[PDB]
Formats: C-alpha cells, structure tokens, sequence
C-alpha cells in the first residue's frame, strides 16, 4: 500500500542513494547475521571474499547454521551448513576464534559449535551435533555476547528472565555439556539483550521487558542485584550496544520506537533520544569505523543510520543527526550487521528471505 | 511473539 508506493520512491532513487545494493533471497528466512571477521583479497581479481554467519528459520523443515560467502567489488554462495535443532534465533563468533560459534535455539539449551568439526554438507538424517551444550536457561532467548577479553566466557539472555554465563575455556575434550558458571536475576522481565563491555573483562550491559538498562560486575558476589538500574525507556527494551570508541558511551533500542544515548557516568539523565521509527526497534549497533556512527532497526521494515555529530545541526524529511534511510526491505528487519573489512557495508536481513549487502552513497557521509 | 511465520522460496 504505502509500502509499494514508498519502495517505488527508493528504486527510483536507488542510483543516488548508493554506492552498492545487493539483494539475495535466501531459501529460508535467517533471524541472525553477522559478518565473519576475515577477508580474501586475491591478486588477480576485482574483487574480495567476505563471509556472513546466517541461520535458517523454517516451518516443518530441517534447520541450519549456515556460513555464506559474498564477493564484494575492490556473489552469494552458501559455504557450509550445519544441522541445528530450530531456528537459529541469533548466532555469534568468537573473537579469540571464530570457528566457533554460539547459538541460541527455541529451546532452553544454548549451542555451541566449532564449524571446523563439521562436514561442510549436512548429514540428511539431521542429527543436531552441538560441540557444547550450555545449560542454565528455561526458555528460548536472543542476547549472545562472547568476551572479547576473557577467551570463552559467554552471556545469554533468556525468556525465562536470566542471565546465564558459561566459561567453555576449560571443558574436557570430551565434556559436551557445560553448567552455567553464573546466573543473573535482577530482571523481572523477559530479558532481551545483554553485550559485554568491549575494554573492562568484567562489565556488561542486560536490557529487557521491564523497560530498565541494567549494568553488571562480574566481579560482585551478589547474583540478584545490578551495579547500575536504569528506567531505560517506556516500553520493552530489545537491544544494546557499546561504543567501541568511546568507553561511556552506549545505545539501547525499545518498543517505544526511539534509539537511548547512555554515559556510563550519569546514567540517571538519558544523553539523547534519536527519534524516526515508526515501530518496535530490534537492532541497534555501532558503526565499527566511525565512533559518531549508529544504526538501528525493526518491525517498521527501516534501517536508521545517525550521525551523532549532527545532533542540534539547523526538516521535514527527519532530524539532523538521522542520516540515512535504509528502505530497500519491505518486511521486518530481524538482524543487521556492519562490515569491519569495508567502510559502510552492511548486511541486513528481513523477514520475508531477503538478505541486502548494501552501501550508501560516498558523498551521503562525505 | 517476536517471530514471524515463516515461508521457502
């Protein structure tokens, strides 16, 4: 309706707009995208190899964790794929490796797997073979975050209103099940989302259903009761982010259809309010190059890019600091990821199987 | 809830 009408405006305009807009439709939709860190540069060839950790999320269908290649200038092919028990709800590498990776399934059990372990193709009687198994949670969840300084150490938000932390970093070689080392209960709430802090090993951030931003010290013995309690928002809390240039700083996204701007210092005054979206927010992340550089996302079908630097700047088209519209999905936006080998690549996927690797106009962001 | 139904291509 106002969807095709508002998709026709962006085709036209597609040429100015970007400087790349790739789109794939996977066989499945995947509920989860992230790019892989590494990158292949041939000698002679126009373009690079990236890869992406996607998942499947199927009705009466064998699901997978899936590896998927993209080539991107100077195609998209499925790499490997794993049998998984569910849909994929999130999947996340680990930083110190990422072979491997955690996923998070409709169940309570949270899954980790090490894709070296595995045959590229899936045996067709779809056994799910986890490497690990984490136990802990009663419920499905989404937030999965794996220490970027303490090698195996991983969070999981939960349905059931916890926070599990797993340390994998020890288990026997044979071991296939792991206990979670803590559980965190200050929530009351479906927790939705929880990140660690990129710079302290003991810090991290949870946001949930009870419309509050929570700030945890693993270092503290009391389990029930965060560092820092913040009323976030006036609705659900879904996502979180830190900024990976300055260590204050950080993003939550909400149901009340509005991007938080947060200062570790004074988390009682909110910094910033980016406001745009039309409906619940599900995503939000940093832009892993440019520390002024935010992207959000959701059930609106947008994908918001802000520039923090434009914040207050001197119409009808949005704020100042919102700058780009990203409407090339007309369904639901489930994840998105940015490239951390090629300035202003993102990769997004939507409900409906379509996976876009788009970037946005040179001049656009100067 | 959060997810949608989904369909194959």
């Amino acid at each position: 309706r106002v969807i095709n009408e508002e998709y026709k405006i962006w085709k036209k305009n597609t040429p100015f707009l970007y400087d790349l807009v790739m789109t794939h439709a996977l066989e499945w939709p995947s509920l989860t995208a992230q790019w892989l860190p590494d990158v292949t540069r041939p000698e002679g060839k126009d373009f690079s190899i990236h890869r992406l950790v996607l998942g499947t999320h199927t009705s009466d269908e064998q699901n997978h964790l899936v590896i998927a290649s993209v080539q991107l200038p100077n195609k998209i092919e499925i790499e490997i794929k794993i049998n998984h028990e569910g849909e994929v709800n999130r999947a996340r590498y680990m930083p110190q490796n990422p072979c491997i990776i955690a996923t998070k399934t409709p169940s309570s059990d949270v899954l980790v797997f090490d894709y070296t372990k595995h045959p590229s193709k899936p045996d067709p009687s779809g056994e799910c073979n986890p490497d690990l198994r984490l136990r802990g949670h009663q419920k499905e969840g989404y937030g999965l975050s794996w220490n970027p300084n303490l090698s195996g150490h991983l969070l999981s938000a939960s349905d059931d209103h916890t926070i599990c932390l797993w340390d994998i970093s020890a288990v026997p070689k044979e071991g296939k099940v792991v206990d979670a080392k803590t559980i965190f209960t200050g929530h009351t709430a479906v927790v939705e989302d929880v990140s660690w802090h990129l710079l302290h090993e003991s810090l991290f951030g949870s946001v949930a259903d009870d419309q509050k931003l929570m700030i945890w010290d693993t270092r503290s013995n009391n389990t029930s009761k965060p560092s820092h309690s913040v009323d976030a928002h006036t609705a659900e809390v879904n996502c979180l982010s830190f900024n990976p240039y300055s260590e204050f700083i950080l993003a939550t996204g909400s149901a009340d259809k509005t991007v938080a701007l947060w200062d570790l210092r004074n988390l009682k005054l909110k910094l910033h309010s980016f406001e745009s979206h039309k409906d619940e927010i599900f995503q939000v992340q940093w832009s892993p190059h440019n520390e002024t550089i935010l992207a959000s996302s959701g059930t609106d079908r947008r994908l918001n890019v802000w520039d923090l630097s434009k914040i207050g700047e001197e119409a009808e088209d949005g704020p100042p600091e919102l700058l780009f519209i990203h409407g090339g999905h007309t369904a639901k936006i489930s994840d998105f990821s940015w490239n951390p080998n090629e300035p202003w690549v993102i990769c997004s996927v939507s409900e409906d199987n379509i996976m876009q690797v788009w970037q946005m106009a040179e001049n656009i962001y100067n | 809830s959060r997810k949608g139904r989904p369909r194959k291509t």
